[PDB]
């Protein structure tokens, strides 16, 4: 569900980018006219597409990335324990009396 | 990065035998090579394990066990001293000359890392020279200094399956 | 809009009325990309005669900066305040364009300036003017911009262009392919759980058809 | 092949709860299994039409109040809906009274329902409170008395449409009442031992998940921009605060919950992936182009 939702708008981000390409060759080649006020728009959403490669950015990405890695681990130990519960539970049945 | 393949050849080397007993070159290329990586225990218990005759019958593996007890106390100026004391065969000799670069680079880590304002003797005997070892380090690397008091201030120096494996794990 | 209301008396004169009104719109304000105006023929016809420094001072101020006119100074005629100012504002925009938090220094060594106040005050009427959006920032003494204005594309640039939105598109394509592969995955684990939770319950409840005699 | 499984006809038991198995029903019916405990049903379910069909209702009502009807059906241990019916009742914000004309207007709503093909019956009503919260009152507590007294398979819910509109989520509120007679927090009201609370949870057929999702689809921007786990913090803490309080409990039980608790744990740690997974598909799309 989740990797499937977002990725039908990423096709469709990707399809409006491939849309514009195809509009900025035609104009290159001369199939249509040179409307020398669309490229200038184009050029500048080309020059904004390294977005925030700043340190700050970079250092708070990775404090997010540890937090929930560690909120994981903590979900992850009790699902184990859960298991580990169910395993002793099923063994003081069988092997040992009561 | 070349002597570890010697390593765990001479491990192999010594882990069978016909008798149990290796010749006098290669339990001194092991201790050696022990002695180089910073492995003191296994040096160690490598110097128990031989036997009293072969020990006795080669005097390199003395000034090798004299080195491995100089570098045992940390006293780092003796073991300049003892390791160039004797004569040292073609067959040890280029483990010399790596382990005091090792040790070298030991030194110069330490410095860098437990001290910020040490006796320019001191370090110079840490290092090895005491004349331009010093000048070297101020110029060099830009490390502070102050005459007089002869006074240095060096300064320290693929993604996505393990999400969807964690998610994966989680939910069932 | 001010080139359209510009553009229309450049068709019949040439000449010297032809470089006053082009010095007219280099003077006025709200006008900052040169596209249409360089265009024409009657410009480009001027490179012949005695009027190419016009010409030249017109390209300099479609598409290079201010150091452009350093070398050069002495070449092209004698520029007004606002003509300068104007030229300034184009250089911080394309400074802007390449990197987003343009230090201080810089801008002061691009700028040919020699107090701090005189360019916060450059800088702030050029926000005024609305052709960059940012804030500056005086502890680390830099600029940020979060959008700037295109300037000027000449047609020899349009290819690098393609090149770039052609990048993206590829970016696009890998992450897609990545995410199928992954969703594909997830779903073969869950299913092989449920199979073997399955094949368990056979077991069980065959070895009941055997106790149960 | 990109979608893998798609949907040509193929379902699962998520379309398979829209049916009316007579023979079970008129069984459960008949045997009557919750007359028999006070603690039965704790689980309803009420599909999305009828929830935005009630939302509509209420905020056409406005200032004032409305109150409506709703159709489902009992299930075992859960308590299914799925229709919403609204009623042409007027009065003051602070009490409606039923006049003739929804004595008349439900009986012929389920006269034409029954012609349509519906086969569902009355499950209980919905009444909007404008303001004050989601409680029952007085003379609610008594209609539900009466009602759950005389026609043993029922439920009463309660939202606020201006506290939904005005803070961005729902205030559905289903309850169920203790009967007279048991015995065995001033938010709920006065009334908090006659009355208890339930939990709400919602479903949707294969072809209505296909159309919302196709529906929300043009939401894309959001969809890639939203950059969740910043906005639902305060959520969050408070699941794992009621994480931590489930786990004491579990401790002291084993001195079963340990299920539920490994089920919330998982539940939360599942959206934190989610958030942390999202964020790193927008860094590796946005900035990882043009050097």
């Amino acid at each position: 569900e989740h990797l499937i939702a977002q990725h039908s708008a990423i096709k469709m981000l990707h399809s409006r980018v491939k849309l514009i390409l195809e509009y900025v060759k035609a104009s290159e080649a001369g199939e249509v006219p040179f409307n020398h006020e669309i490229l200038r728009e184009a050029y500048a959403l080309c020059h904004c597409l390294p977005v925030l490669s700043t340190d700050k950015f970079k250092t708070d990405f990775y404090d997010q990335c540890n937090d929930v890695g560690l909120m994981a681990y903590l979900g992850t130990i009790t699902k184990t324990c859960n298991t580990m519960n169910q395993f002793v539970n099923k063994f003081n049945v069988l092997y040992d009396r009561q | 990065f070349s002597f570890k393949k010697l390593l765990d050849q001479c491990e192999n080397q010594e882990l069978e035998a016909p008798g149990g007993i290796a010749t006098p070159p290669v339990y001194g290329q092991l201790l050696a090579l022990y002695l180089l990586h910073n492995d003191m225990n296994n040096a160690r218990y490598l110097w128990k394990r031989i036997p009293p005759a072969i020990k006795s019958a080669n005097s390199e593996l003395g000034g090798i066990w004299s080195v491995g007890q100089r570098i045992w106390q940390r006293d780092f100026p003796g073991i300049y001293t003892t390791i160039n004391a004797h004569q040292w065969s073609e067959t040890v000799q280029p483990i010399m000359e790596a382990l005091r670069d090792a040790t070298r680079r030991r030194a110069f880590a330490l410095v860098s890392q437990a001290y910020t304002s040490i006796i320019a003797d001191d370090f110079a005997a840490f290092v090895g020279l005491p004349v331009e070892e010093a000048v070297k380090g101020i110029l060099e690397q830009g490390w502070q200094a102050d005459s007089t008091t002869r006074m240095v201030l060096p300064r320290k120096p693929q993604q996505l399956a393990r999400l969807t494996d964690y998610v994966a794990f989680l939910e069932n | 809009n001010l080139l359209e209301q510009f553009i229309l008396l450049a068709k019949g004169t040439s000449g010297s009325a032809l470089t006053a009104l082009i010095s007219q719109v280099l003077e006025a304000p709200g006008v900052y990309v040169f596209g249409e105006l360089l265009e024409l023929a009657n410009v480009q016809e001027l490179a012949e005669g005695a009027n190419a420094a016009y010409l030249q001072l017109l390209n300099l101020f479609a598409y290079g900066t201010y150091p452009d006119y350093i070398a050069n100074k002495e070449s092209l005629p004698e520029l007004s305040t606002a003509q300068q100012n104007k030229l300034k504002h184009l250089t911080i925009v394309s400074l802007a364009s390449r990197m987003k938090c343009i230090p201080y220094s810089v801008l002061l060594k691009d700028l040919e300036m020699r107090n701090l106040r005189e360019l916060e005050d450059l800088i702030i009427e050029a926000v005024y003017t609305d052709i960059i959006q940012g804030k500056l920032d005086q502890r680390n003494q830099l600029l940020e911009v979060d959008f700037c204005i295109g300037r000027d594309i000449r047609k020899k640039d349009i290819n690098n262009i393609v090149k770039t939105l052609h990048e993206w598109c590829d970016g696009c394509e890998a992450v897609l392919l990545g995410i199928e592969q992954q969703v594909l995955r997830a779903n073969q684990y869950k299913e092989n759980h449920n199979r073997t939770q399955q094949q368990v319950e056979a077991e069980v409840t065959n070895i009941k058809k055997t106790l149960k005699a | 092949t990109w979608e893998l499984a798609n949907n040509m006809q193929e379902a699962q038991s998520i379309d398979e709860i829209y049916k009316y198995d007579k023979k079970q029903q008129q069984e459960i019916l008949a045997a009557k299994p919750w007359t028999k405990d006070h603690h039965y049903f704790k689980y309803c379910k009420i599909s999305a039409l009828a929830l935005l069909k009630m939302v509509m209702h209420a905020r056409s009502g406005g200032n004032l109040a409305v109150m409506g009807l709703m159709l489902g059906k009992v299930d075992g241990e859960t308590m299914i809906i799925m229709d919403s019916f609204a009623l042409p009742v007027e009065g003051t914000e602070t009490r409606v009274n039923a006049q003739a004309a929804a004595y008349e207007y439900m009986a012929a709503y389920i006269e034409n329902a029954k012609q349509v093909g519906r086969l569902e019956n009355a499950i209980g009503w919905y009444h909007s409170h404008p303001g004050y919260g989601c409680w029952l009152s007085g003379i609610n507590v008594s209609t539900q008395m009466l009602n759950q007294q005389f026609q043993e398979p029922f439920v009463a819910v309660v939202i606020d449409p201006t506290r939904t509109i005005s803070a961005g989520k729902v205030n559905l509120g289903a309850f169920r009442t203790y009967p007279k007679g048991y015995k065995p927090i001033e938010d709920f009201g006065v009334h908090c031992k006659q009355y208890y609370a339930l939990e709400v949870s919602y479903f949707k057929s294969s072809l209505d998940r296909k159309l919302l999702e196709l529906l929300w689809n043009k939401y894309w921007v959001n969809t890639l921009s939203s950059s969740s786990l910043l906005t639902n913090a305060d959520y969050t803490t408070g699941q794992v605060f009621d994480l931590s309080e489930k786990l004491e409990q579990s401790e002291a039980q084993l001195g079963d919950k340990l299920a539920k608790a490994t089920r919330d744990s998982c539940k939360t740690t599942i959206e934190a992936i989610h958030g942390l997974m999202s964020q790193v598909i927008k860094d590796k799309l946005f900035n990882q182009i043009n050097i």
